[PDB]
């Protein structure tokens, strides 16, 4: 269910699709107040699957982030991250996979640390989080998940292949008269 | 976290997890998991049924 | 005239950030269209940057020595008001730098 | 006792370091002149 | 040498679904819920009959 | 044009074979490439009588032949040189008053290479601006063309020089090919196009050379006799010329046994001689 | 005739009458197996895997090649279709070698994915299989021709996309081989895409060969920096190691193709890397130091050195954030010049995106009618753009050139190799002037290297007057054909922020080489100038620097890049920088704070707030902001010099595979230079085309 | 059929059987097998790293079941008791020497198992 | 004998840095199997196509692979891609 | 038999092949049969002429010359030559 029915509000709540305006609360953001205002002005007012301009939205740490479980005494780093939300189509190597891809939005966190421990040359990730990406049936669902868990989101929208006129008669098109073209 | 580990692995790679559920009865759990997979696939194990291997070894497991 | 000719030495950079299809940026956009080449010819070596976005607010940023920025709002300003704002920006250098 | 060779082999597969010059070198102005250590040879530079 | 019917053509994958409206729903209430009858346009025999015909 | 005979006859038969490059040019292809070279020189202000020093070394047979035939068409004087050191290159450049110098950058001028020798002789090439006319010590030195692969400041590539003019949008006009116009300066003597044609005819009649017989010119091709008996002979009477610059006699014998009756212009330190047909 | 109705598995569907059966099924979510039909190649019926059953027709019908007939009923799930697919799969797998373990296509193979779903399941071909000797195509294509299924995808791609003619079916029967009849290499600047278009392991990525498997890789969508087009790519990695690069579908940029440098120069990031700050002694010995010591030394030098003696160099791989940080830091020190090299500067003002960008976008060549290259070599500068231009020239595009006679795969007129033709066209006394006049859409593509010449400003003015007087920039048809194909993403990003490349510091005692490694001369830096180098690989900038500060590669930082048509693309962090390397903006922020002029960026969010203060359009990703001042910016002005030297206009790229530090520090690019440079070198054009 | 100690076999000519196809790595339920592959200079496809964590191994036989060339097997040796967790970290050296030591009995058992359907 | 990394050596050895000693492989690949298989000589087969299973029976070696001995150059040795054995035509 | 070029020295690129003057007059009639926009059609008659004048076998150099004459790809000429017995 990649595309919610835009003809009816039951697609998803309007509050979820809203992109809240940034409020300058840090000293640097107060210094860069005009930049914050201009980013609020230029950024898309809503996030929908039909959009065309990618955008990065900051992690809104407020009551919306109330429903997170990763703000652990031993883990104070997860609940500030910016995920990447995009539809990951099948790689160009193959076109008819056993399990087709591109029917879901991948939500991916960047790798915090990766290093080969030397005794056996074994790959170790310093952050057990972000090891495996999340998958959401709808961009609205992914955005709602980001809002609930207090994650910022860099949303990039899919680029699908254009429709083309295909016919076997194009393999035998008549070039034309020699005299006329000359 | 055996259930989560199974969910993070293919069907066959999570099959040995059922051996350690009831290590006293290590084949009945295998039978239950295989029956679940077959029901998902909508088939039956004709070879196992006709060779009587599953019933015999499940009764040995019960013993 | 004189203030236009003094842009090269009074300032270090002049940036005009506005929108293509908004009434807020109409005066600034018209002034830039009319008066860009006058200032550019009078100040061939002065940075006169023009940037436009879909919904950006009209700002004229005057950058003075030691990177001192003087962005000024220019929304719903007539070409006369745009010229007055620019003239003020090319007249604050003595006060701003000192 | 030969662990460092194995660790260097591990590291060199993804992040092999740049062997900086160690000692006196030829200076052409501000640039240190040291011959390239590429085993491959650009045959177009040595042809006819 | 017979490989055409190695894979099972018939499988036990049949699923059957039964949907029922609430038992306590009356005919007019169901007609109003489905939209064939208006909310306040009730207690009129002709309108009820028209809604029933359209629903049928 | 004197060189358009076989071009007008058929234009499809093979004219010259460059064995060391495995490149075969028909008469149409050769005419197109030589016209490209001539138009490229013409567009760069190369008037009649301008000097071009051929410092290319044996191997680049195709470039040498194209330069020779284009200079014949364009009308500029072509002077082969044998400079093996910076002093020799300086003396040749000063004496010849050359407008252009065509060289092979990677050839060995002893310990140093040709491009390094040119840079040492002309220090102004290192600091020459991109796309700007060079300010050299020499009075009339204006072009340094190299058949190399990399780009050196102050010098231009052979392909960059040539201009493959079209039949409609071309504006450059090529002057008529002149027999009396000097073409070669070898051994302190000047060879004209008519003189080269006369030498070609004399060597054809005195060495038992037919209209249809391959001629294998080995080693260097800058010699006036090599030019006369090679590409010039192909343009005149359609003889199939095969250039084997910097190839051993065994490989030459193989590529000759591929043919029936080959006139072997043997390479040597002295002006190239010739031998009997076939073996 | 406009919207017919068909039936797919008994389900009515409204489709267009120009659709094929395969297109109609795919538009409705019905997946039909295929091996030869490529969505961007000509339709062929080599395989028969797309055979489907249609009611009231006796033969199975190839869904990919057959148009939709109104009122037809297509039965994809029927047992007859199952039998057809099983028969075709059995015939495909009859002579296929049992090489799945030793074949790089395993785990991502269409043959396997279709035999597991649509095949019968078991084989009965108990006979000798055909064997074909493998061929040699070069260090990029690994050939196992016994695995081929004779689907002609490679031949069609070479003929129609790449434009080269070196593949085909030789012979007939079961002994037909799909490849070069003679022993030659496959060098077309797009040699890596035949691996993508080969459905089987017949053509595999030789540098990637045997390295990994698809199920053990994690893929990230990012943007290339090896070319100014910023082709969208998918980087597949296994832990800390980047394993491979693949194309991504982006019709606005590169369709679905990438060049070899994009695909095979990523391994240059795995060697010759800088992983620690270093200081150079008087004798030239390099010692590793801490970040604190290097920052303190650079801060001391910044504080004691006068502002007028402070310079900088902006490299190729300099992003929006890094350039913003450096510009603000140098502004806080009253430094207004960001270039120290007096030779090789771009003569384009940073005032207008119309001035310094490709105003017709990449799709312009498809839109335009006449294309005029001026010292531009799209075959090397942008092979995917070259393929797009070839596709356009097939239909109704005419290409002229006023530079070096290149070896483009299509036909192009050669107006000349010098600026004399440009001067004649500007005066209007040239035959091509009327050609531009009568053209519906003229377009001019001038290389950044061509505009970097000594008479760069004069050439720019000549091109502007040509565009204005002819119709290249026309408001009547709302067309802006003036396009400048840049050569450095760093230059594009620097122009996008308002940094004038002509601002050159003649005598600079403090030089910041921001990753610059090309066009660097020993005389461009004074012998008594303190140099800091924000580099990633040590090739030139390491040798030119007193202090070396390791930086993060384009795959090692969250960066904003500007595709030369003006696209704001967001390159993402795939793997963290090696060792203790830091991304450049963080280093600049730390240096600024230590120098007493702190910058107001605690994070990338605040840095992008600063960027929005500079240019808001840089915050709208994968988008081109329209420029309403195209004609105002590119208007001809009286009295501006247009004098042009008669020297030839040249193309800067000599070796395609080695153009940057990463490319020069790549083993695959070294093999490509060893293998293809001499085969692709010719002082004379390819007349036979 | 006894599943003892993981070991790497070789052809009777002495060439190692493993072709670095990573099927055992994919099929390992506990992900104890780590394989890194680089083509040999002669052109073959062989592992440069083949590590099995005997502390992460459940001794299930999926590696030998999934091996298409019968390279990785589980020999009968069960007296693999080690005094060091590092000693329990098997690598290609140890696996190859163990296969060289235990090839005869492994060959006999594998021959018998092959002859069952044959 | 020829220097590696050269055009001829790379073109001969599948664009790979050939090592004659093979002890470099003994280190990198942790096995002397390259030397052990270099000890094995070339097998000459009359037919144009040979079949290799790795041993004497099915399941005792590797899956069946068919090697084409009818090459562009007569009598060109062809290596098995599962095992290390080399095959060639009897005469040419 | 084999679909690829044998590595024979007698059939290498260095082997010479030029059409005889009678054949050059013969191809003019052959080219006139087919439209000027379709010179690709004459590949088979040109191969037949080559076989007539080259000891009943078509060499690789002859294939190169035929491809150059008809402005058609050498790979296409090879495909035409190999497809027919
Ligand atoms: S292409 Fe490779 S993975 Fe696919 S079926 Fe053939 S051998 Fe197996
Ligand atoms: S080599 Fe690959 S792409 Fe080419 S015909 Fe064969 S299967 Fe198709
Ligand atoms: S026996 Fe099972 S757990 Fe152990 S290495 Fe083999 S596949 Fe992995
Ligand atoms: S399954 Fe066998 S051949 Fe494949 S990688 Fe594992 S041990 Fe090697
Ligand atoms: S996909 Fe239609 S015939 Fe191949
Ligand atoms: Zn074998």
């Amino acid at each position: 269910m990649l595309l919610p029915k835009n003809a009816i509000q039951s697609a998803r709540y309007f509050e979820i699709q809203k992109i809240p305006a940034k409020i300058a609360k840090t000293a640097n953001e107060k210094i860069l107040s005009v930049g914050v205002a201009q980013k609020n002005n230029i950024q898309p007012k809503t996030v929908t699957a039909q959009g065309q301009i990618g955008f990065v939205q900051h992690p809104q740490l407020d009551s919306s982030c109330q429903y997170t479980q990763f703000y652990t005494p031993q883990r104070r780093d997860i609940r500030g991250r910016v995920a990447r939300i995009y539809i990951q189509d099948t790689n160009h190597m193959h076109d008819t996979p056993q399990i087709p891809e591109g029917y879901k939005w991948t939500l991916e966190f960047e790798r915090q640390a990766q290093y080969k421990t030397p005794w056996m040359g074994w790959s170790f990730n310093g952050d057990t989080f972000s090891k495996r990406n999340h998958y959401f049936c709808t961009l609205e669902d992914a955005i709602s998940y980001c809002k609930q868990m207090g994650f910022g989101y860099e949303v990039s929208f899919p680029r699908s292949r254009y429709h083309t006129r295909k016919s076997y008669a194009d393999n035998m098109l008549w070039p034309g008269h020699d005299n006329a073209v000359d | 976290g055996s259930e989560k580990l199974i969910e993070d692995r293919p069907y066959l790679q999570g099959m040995p997890y059922f051996d350690r559920f009831d290590y006293v009865s290590m084949m009945v759990q295998e039978h239950a998991y295989c029956l679940g997979i077959e029901s998902l696939l909508g088939t039956t194990n004709y070879s196992a049924t006709f060779t009587q291997i599953r019933t015999m070894y499940d009764e040995l497991t019960r013993i | 005239s004189s203030w236009q000719k003094l842009i090269g030495t009074n300032l270090r950079e002049l940036r005009f950030v506005f929108c293509q299809n908004s009434q807020r940026s109409l005066g600034l956009r018209n002034y830039i269209a009319k008066n860009y080449w006058n200032l550019k010819n009078q100040n061939p070596n002065f940075p006169l940057i023009v940037r436009e976005c879909e919904e950006a607010d009209p700002y004229i940023i005057a950058r003075y020595q030691y990177g001192v920025e003087k962005k000024a709002f220019a929304a719903n300003n007539n070409e006369a008001e745009i010229e007055n704002i620019i003239k003020t920006l090319v007249e604050q250098s003595n006060k701003v730098n000192n | 006792l030969n662990r460092m060779r194995f660790i260097t082999a591990q590291r060199d597969r993804s992040r092999a370091p740049w062997q900086s010059p160690k000692g006196e070198g030829v200076f052409q102005g501000k640039k240190l002149i040291v011959a390239s250590n590429s085993p491959f040879i650009d045959d177009m530079s040595i042809r006819d | 040498h017979n490989i055409r019917y190695h894979h099972e053509i018939h499988t036990s994958d049949q699923t059957y679904h039964s949907s029922y409206d609430p038992v306590g729903e009356t005919t007019t209430e169901r007609l109003v819920r489905y939209g064939y009858l208006n909310k306040d346009q009730v207690n009129n025999a002709e309108a009820v009959a028209a809604a029933a015909k359209e629903f049928q | 044009s004197p060189l358009a005979a076989q071009l007008a006859i058929n234009g499809n038969r093979n004219a010259v074979r460059y064995e060391n490059q495995n490149r075969t040019w028909t008469f149409n292809e050769l005419d197109a490439h030589t016209n490209a070279f001539a138009y490229g020189l013409t567009e760069l202000g190369w008037k009649a009588g301008d000097k071009l020093l051929l410092w290319v070394e044996k191997n680049h047979t195709s470039e040498i032949t194209t330069a020779q035939v284009g200079a014949a068409k364009a009308g500029v004087t072509l002077v082969p040189i044998y400079a093996h050191s910076a002093e020799e290159l300086e003396k040749a450049l000063n004496d010849t008053k050359a407008k252009g110098l065509l060289l092979s950058p990677n050839s060995k001028a002893g310990n140093s290479k040709y491009i390094e020798v040119v840079n040492k002789v002309i220090p102004e090439l290192y600091n020459t601006g991109r796309g700007s006319t060079l300010k050299t010590k020499f009075a009339n030195l204006q072009h340094i063309i190299h058949t190399g692969f990399y780009t050196f400041p102050g010098t231009y590539k052979f392909r960059q020089i040539m201009v493959y003019a079209s039949k409609n949008f071309n504006t450059l006009t090529l002057p008529n090919v002149e027999l009396n116009a000097p073409l070669f300066i070898s051994g302190n003597q000047t060879y004209t196009l008519k003189d080269l044609i006369s030498k070609t005819e004399e060597n054809r009649k005195t060495s038992k050379l037919n209209d249809n017989t391959p001629v294998f010119v080995t080693g260097d091709s800058r010699s006036p006799l090599s030019f006369s008996l090679g590409i010039l002979n192909s343009l005149l009477h359609g003889n199939y010329s095969v250039y084997t610059g910097a190839q051993d006699l065994n490989e030459v014998g193989q590529t000759i046994r591929f043919y029936d009756n080959a006139l072997l212009l043997v390479d040597g330190d002295i002006v190239k001689a010739t031998q009997s047909l076939k073996h | 005739n406009k919207q017919i109705e068909i039936f797919i598995d008994g389900k009515p569907a409204k489709v267009d009458d120009s659709y094929t059966i395969f297109q109609a099924c795919y538009e409705n979510g019905v997946i039909v197996p295929r091996f030869c039909y490529h969505e961007r190649l000509s339709v062929a019926g080599n395989c028969r895997m797309c055979l489907v059953e249609v009611e009231n027709v006796p033969k199975p019908v190839a869904a990919c090649a057959s148009q939709v007939v109104p009122g037809m009923k297509i039965k994809t799930k029927s047992e007859k279709t199952r039998i057809h697919r099983g028969n075709v799969m059995e015939f495909l797998l009859a002579n296929h070698p049992l090489d799945c373990p030793i074949c790089d296509q395993g785990g991502e193979c269409d043959l396997q994915d279709i035999s597991s779903v649509y095949g019968y399941g078991i084989s009965r071909y108990n006979e000798y299989k055909r064997a074909v000797e493998d061929k040699n195509y070069g260090p990029l294509v690994a050939t196992s021709m016994n695995r081929c299924i004779h689907c002609t995808r490679c031949v069609r791609f070479a003929t129609q996309i790449a434009g080269v003619e070196d593949l085909g079916k030789t012979g007939r029967g079961k002994a037909a081989e799909i490849g070069t009849y003679v022993e030659k290499t496959f060098n077309t600047e797009l040699s890596g895409n035949v691996v993508d278009v080969c459905p089987v392991g017949a053509l595999t990525n030789a540098p990637y060969a045997f390295t990994s498997r698809p199920w053990e890789l994690k893929s990230f969508y990012t943007s290339d920096v090896f070319d100014t087009l910023g082709s969208a790519i998918q980087v597949d990695t296994r832990g800390p190691e980047i394993m491979r690069v693949l194309p991504r579908i982006h019709e606005e940029i590169n369709e679905e193709w990438i060049s070899d440098k994009t695909r095979h120069a990523f391994d240059g990031l795995k060697r010759q890397r800088i992983n620690s700050p270093m200081k150079r002694s008087k004798d030239g010995n390099y010692e590793d130091i801490f970040w604190e010591e290097a920052i303190q030394t650079i801060s001391k030098k910044c504080l004691n050195t006068p502002s007028d003696q402070i310079g900088a160099i902006i490299g190729e791989f300099a992003d929006i954030e890094s350039i913003t940080a450096l510009k603000d830091f140098l502004n806080r020190l009253d430094v207004d010049n960001f270039e120290v090299r007096q030779h090789g500067n771009l003569k384009v003002s940073p005032d207008f995106r119309a001035n310094y960008l490709m105003n017709s976008k990449i799709t312009g060549v498809e839109d335009a009618d006449v294309l005029l290259l001026v010292g531009c070599n799209p075959r090397y500068e942008a092979p995917v753009l070259n393929a797009r231009i070839l596709k356009s020239t097939r239909k109704n595009l005419k290409v002229f050139n006023i530079g070096t006679n290149q070896d483009l795969n299509y036909k192009n007129v050669h107006l000349g190799n010098s600026t004399k033709v440009l001067k004649e066209i500007a005066d209007g006394t040239h035959p091509f002037a009327e050609r531009l006049k009568k053209a519906k859409l003229p377009m001019i593509m001038v290389g950044a290297s061509a505009l970097e010449r000594e008479d760069g400003a004069e050439l720019y003015n000549t091109l502007k007057v040509i565009s204005n007087k002819t119709g290249v920039i026309s408001e009547e048809k709302s067309w802006n054909g003036f396009n400048i194909l840049h050569k450095e993403m760093g230059r594009i990003n620097a122009l996008e922020l308002g940094i004038n490349p002509t601002s050159v510091n003649k005598n600079a005692k403090l030089v910041f080489i921001l990753g610059a490694d090309n066009n660097l001369r020993p005389e461009d830096i004074p012998a008594d100038a303190f140099v800091v180098y924000f580099g990633t690989h040590g090739d030139e900038g390491a040798y030119y620097a007193d202090i070396i500060l390791p930086t993060a590669a384009y795959t090692e930082k969250n960066a904003t890049w500007v595709n030369t048509e003006g696209r704001v693309q967001q390159g993402r962090l795939v793997v963290m920088p090696p060792g203790d390397a830091r991304e450049d903006w963080q280093i600049i922020r730390a240096l600024s704070e230590e120098a007493g002029v702190p910058l107001p960026y605690d994070s990338l969010e605040e840095l992008r707030y600063r960027v929005a203060e500079l240019a808001p359009h840089l915050l709208k990703y994968d988008y081109i902001e329209p420029t309403i001042f195209g004609k105002v910016a590119l208007s001809a002005q009286q009295g501006v010099k247009t004098t042009l030297s008669p020297t030839p206009i040249t193309d800067y790229i000599d070796n395609f595979y080695m153009t940057d530090a990463i490319s020069r520090a790549s083993v695959t690019m070294a093999k490509c230079s060893t293998a293809f440079n001499h085969e692709k070198f010719s002082n004379f054009k390819n007349l036979a085309k | 059929l006894f599943r003892g100690e993981h070991a790497l076999r070789r052809y009777p000519t002495g060439e190692e059987r493993c072709i670095a196809c990573k099927l055992c790595q994919s099929a390992c339920p506990a992900r104890a097998i780590t394989i890194e592959t680089e083509p040999r200079p002669d052109g073959s496809r062989r592992t440069v790293r083949y590590d099995i964590d005997m502390t992460k191994c459940i001794y299930c036989g999926f590696c030998q079941e999934a091996c298409p060339v019968d390279a990785i097997v589980e020999g009968p040796n069960y007296e693999q008791t080690a005094y060091l967790h590092e000693d329990l970290f098997y690598d290609k050296y140890k696996l190859l020497e163990n296969g060289d030591k235990w090839e005869p009995q492994i060959a006999r058992n594998i021959e018998y198992l092959i002859n069952q359907p044959l | 004998n020829l220097n590696p990394y050269s055009y001829e050596a790379l073109k001969e050895n599948h664009w790979l840095v050939s090592d004659s000693s093979k002890k470099n492989s003994e280190w990198t690949h942790k096995s002397n199997a390259e030397q052990l298989i270099a000890k094995v000589p070339i097998i000459y087969v009359d037919s144009n196509i040979v079949r290799c299973i790795g041993g004497t029976e099915i399941n005792a070696g590797h899956p069946q692979v068919y090697i084409q001995l009818d090459t562009r150059k007569h009598g060109t040795p062809q290596t098995c891609k599962y095992c290390g054995l080399r095959y060639a035509k009897k005469m040419d | 038999r084999l679909a690829a070029h044998r590595k024979n020295d007698d059939n290498s690129d260095s082997v010479p092949f030029e059409f005889t003057p009678e054949n050059y007059k013969e191809i003019e009639k052959i080219l006139a049969k087919y439209p000027l926009k379709q010179k690709r059609s004459a590949v088979m008659p040109l191969l037949y002429l080559v076989q007539e004048q080259n000891n009943n076998w078509v060499p690789l150099s002859a294939m190169k010359k035929i491809a150059k004459l008809l402005e058609m790809p050498e790979i296409d000429v090879y495909e035409v030559a190999t497809f027919y017995t």
